[PDB]
RNA sequence: UAAGUCAGACGCAAAGCUACAAGGUUUCGCGUCAAAAGGAAAAAAGUCCGCCAGCGAGGCUAAGGUACAUAAA
RNA sequence: AAUAAAUAAGUUUAAUACCUUUUGCAGCAUGGACCAGCGAUUAAAUGCCGGUAAUUAGCAAAGUUAAACUAACGAAAAAUA
RNA sequence: UGUGACCGUUAGCGCAUAGUACAGUAAUGGAAGUGCAUAAACCAAAUUAAAGGCUUAAAUUAAAAAUAAAAUGGCUGGUGCAAUGGCACAAAAAAUAAGAAAGUUUAAA
């Protein structure tokens, strides 16, 4: 055979990427050697026996107070940057002649995995009108988008209405009506939703 | 630690137990090649303890002292060393001499490349 | 040691099993057969492979699991004996194994990505070496072992090696032909086996 | 290094305690040992000189020595 | 501590075992009569910090899971016209 | 029955058959032990070395073969090699469940 044929007898791994294990107490010239490198006596050198967070009785740590504020439940939400859409838009990934809703979104990849809802947030600077439906919103967000023309629309989604939003499919397979939509919001979240979602949309005009 | 074989080669010359059992002839190796170690270092100060002896006997016999010749010669330049000096004493006495009266009186006959310039 | 074209297509002959003879020409993609060789990934691969056959049904017994043993052996004090506190202790013959061995498995896991470069670089090494060839089939025109034999030999006798690898379509492929050349190859051929494209490994 | 260590000792020089005692005890400045082979003082952990990668039958010195033991007036 | 370094082979000089434990052990501190065999940081899951690669990862097979990213002050004027 | 980067007589099951021999009033505890061959500790035996004068000119060889101390006698059973013995799961089969309570169900031609 040549000297640049290839078998399973000369394969060697990239230098650097393996390294030897240090097998310890085996003779006095290894790294090592006899007390295994943990001291002579003591507490540490006699197995498990002390957990390494504790300080010797002075307990330093639970010196501290307690708050128990819950925060807001949008923690759960997904956040998306007005300045993310845009940059999708100019790349040709979404639609910005008809409405945007967070179906298309997520096909799209500008969200990854929703669960309750899509936040959106942020300044840019447009020069076209969009219209996107979301389920919440600030206040920069909004007069962004409305200052080049748009609209943003705070829809109200239950648990099983938002499966029908995102996977429509999924229900006519299997030959299923679609979720109904809700009637209406508690009075709790009056100031957080504009309208009630559809579960097919109606897409409009841009 | 050395093998049973290192061991016994080491310790062909021994006595006793200190031969063939393991245990009793691994301490004995290592203590012997202890004292080689030291031995080594202390054969260089013994061998120059003897070169001065016998200088210093063979400068006595014509009424003269070691410390004599050491300062005498470096004031000719003469750079032989004493293992040379201690050799000359004993198998060459009439060189030797011929040193000794040159460092002393100074009356050696001068050599010249060219002896009629 | 020669010079070597990477990323261009190959154009490779086609051969018959029946005769021997050159049939056809056909094209080979230069991504996959004019690629760089990586060593280090074959290695890997290689690794990967092996560790995923492994078995590794392999028990022992520690001193828990010793027959017997429960029972202090000797006095602590007064006998001047060493203290002992069973007779399956690690240190006592017949005891237990301090660490035991116990089934187990040794797969790890590699990207689906790395796998792909191995193969391309294992195709691409083939080619470079004057060891990969190409047949229309494998059972046309060929009704005994011996015969198909004598023109595979005929068709790679330009090589250095002895053994054969063969691929093909699968058994439900070119109209059922892979059962054919399953019936027709023996059993325990030590230097001629017959996979699928799907089963190809490095 | 998210490692080991939290038993220290003595010499010269000061102070408290003891009896301006202890190879005592408590602090403090420098050094040595601990973890330091080699040379001088008798043996010589802590004093004086001085820091051993290896070999050699070359040379110059330190502390200390220069009628015998024992190298050199 | 039964050796070492040398030698004219007559001899001369150097030289208080090892381990463990200690401020300090030739130790009048601890363990071993000798030989052969056996006898002690191993495996799983998770986390942190280096190294070496892939250039998102897993399924599925034009569609879905996991991770990652996502507004901060639109501030430069370099024209031998 | 099938497979093994599982073991190969201090290993692997306690057992290359033995829950036997043996210890104990009893419950109970619980061994050793394959075949072949210059291994070690261990006990006896083994010290040394001498040598001083035939007169020289026409052989031999089918062919081949044939002159030299690494190792005393023992006791013991390590090491090396092999398997009619063990370990782990897998396949097939087996075992197993009913609501009701002297009452009807579940049958492929
Ligand atoms: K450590
Ligand atoms: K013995
Ligand atoms: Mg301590
Ligand atoms: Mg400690
Ligand atoms: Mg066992
Ligand atoms: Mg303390
Ligand atoms: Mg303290
Ligand atoms: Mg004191
Ligand atoms: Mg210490
Ligand atoms: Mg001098
Ligand atoms: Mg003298
Ligand atoms: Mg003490
Ligand atoms: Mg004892
Ligand atoms: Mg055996
Ligand atoms: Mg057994």
């Amino acid at each position: 055979n040549p000297n640049y044929f290839v078998h399973l007898g000369n394969l060697r791994p990239n230098p650097g990427a393996t390294q030897q294990r240090i097998r310890e107490g085996r003779g006095l010239s290894s790294r090592r050697g006899v007390s295994c490198g943990m001291g002579f006596k003591g507490q540490k050198a006699r197995g498990r026996s002390l957990h390494m967070l504790y300080d010797g009785g002075q307990l330093g740590l639970v010196k501290f107070p307690v708050t128990r504020q819950i925060p807001s439940y949008e923690v759960l939400y997904n956040q998306l940057g007005v300045s993310k859409l845009v940059e999708f838009i100019q790349l040709g990934l979404l639609d910005h002649t008809k409405t945007i809703t967070m179906k298309e979104l997520l096909n799209a990849g500008c969200v990854s995995s929703l669960k309750y809802g899509v936040l959106l947030y942020g300044n840019v600077s447009l020069s076209f009108p969009i219209n996107i439906e979301v389920t919440a919103c600030d206040d920069r967000a909004r007069r962004s988008i409305e200052a080049a023309g748009g609209k943003v629309t705070r829809v109200y989604y239950t648990k099983d209405g938002l499966e029908g939003l995102l996977f429509p499919k999924r229900f006519t397979d299997k030959n299923l009506p679609l979720p109904r939509p809700a009637v209406a919001w508690h009075p709790k979240f009056d100031g957080k939703f504009d309208a009630v979602g559809q579960i097919p949309p109606v897409y409009e005009a841009v | 630690t050395f093998s049973r074989e290192q061991v016994f080669t080491f310790a062909k010359n021994f006595t006793g137990r200190a031969r063939n059992v393991y245990k009793v002839a691994l301490r004995r190796v290592e203590r012997g090649l202890q004292h080689s170690y030291v031995g080594r270092k202390e054969k260089k100060r013994t061998i120059r303890s003897l070169w001065i002896q016998r200088i210093n006997a063979g400068c006595r016999e014509h009424g003269f002292a070691y410390s004599a010749l050491i300062n005498g010669l470096n004031q000719e330049n003469i750079q032989l060393n004493r293992k040379v000096l201690s050799e000359l004493a004993m198998h060459e006495p009439d060189s030797f001499k011929a040193v000794l009266d040159q460092v002393r009186f100074m009356k050696g006959q001068e050599i010249y490349a060219n002896v009629e310039p | 040691p020669f010079e070597v074209e990477y990323h261009k297509d190959r154009e490779i002959p086609v051969c018959n099993v029946s005769d021997g003879s050159q049939v056809s020409t056909t094209t080979l993609n230069g991504k996959i057969f004019s690629d760089k060789v990586r060593l280090d990934i074959l290695h890997t691969v290689v690794r990967y492979l092996r560790a995923k056959w492994q078995q590794g049904t392999h028990k022992t017994k520690d001193r828990s699991e010793v027959s017997g043993g429960g029972r202090k052996p000797r006095p602590q004090k007064g006998s001047g004996r060493s203290r002992q506190g069973s007779i399956r202790s690690p240190i006592w013959r017949g005891g237990g194994c301090t660490f035991p061995k116990i089934p187990r498995s040794h797969a790890f896991k590699l990207p689906r990505n790395v796998v792909r470069i191995g193969i391309r670089s294992a195709l691409s090494a083939k080619a470079n070496e004057g060891r990969l060839f190409v047949v229309d089939s494998f059972v046309r025109g060929v009704e005994s072992y011996d015969q198909l034999k004598a023109g595979l030999a005929e068709v790679t006798k330009d090589a250095i090696g002895e053994s054969l690898l063969l691929v093909d379509s699968g058994e439900c492929g070119e109209d059922y032909s892979g059962v054919k050349l399953r019936r027709l190859l023996p059993k325990d051929s030590p230097r001629v086996e017959v996979l699928s494209y799907q089963d190809l490994t490095v």
